């Protein structure tokens, strides 16, 4: 079931999550926060072109295997 | 091309790896 995916950022390092394609960008979220530190009012998640809504799924944005996201780092906005 | 650069930050790419690379470049712009 489950799958790896990395999430790069900007300039800096990438992070290697553990997922399963039922996994919403919120849970994705929140295993960074667990990984990183940071929570996810503070991260912005992009996938081919765009950012990623919350309650989503992977499999919804055709997120796949080993496929590479992107984090951009913000403060909390309401 | 072997590389790519990003043209803002002189970020260095492999070719091979493309919808990284634009995924890159449209981040600056968030
Ligand atoms: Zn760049």
């Amino acid at each position: 079931g489950s799958m790896q995916i990395f999430v790069k950022t900007l300039t800096g390092k990438t992070i290697t999550l553990e997922v399963e394609p039922s996994d919403t960008i919120e849970n994705v979220k929140a295993k960074i926060q667990d990984k990183e530190g940071i929570p996810p009012d503070q991260q912005r998640l992009i996938f081919a072109g765009k950012q990623l809504e919350d309650g989503r799924t992977l499999s919804d944005y055709n997120i796949q295997k080993e496929s590479t996201l992107h984090l951009v780092l913000r403060l909390r906005g309401g | 091309p072997l590389c790519f650069n990003c043209p803002i930050c002189d970020k260095i790419f492999p070719a091979t790896e493309k919808q990284i690379f634009e995924d890159h470049v449209f981040c600056h712009s968030l």
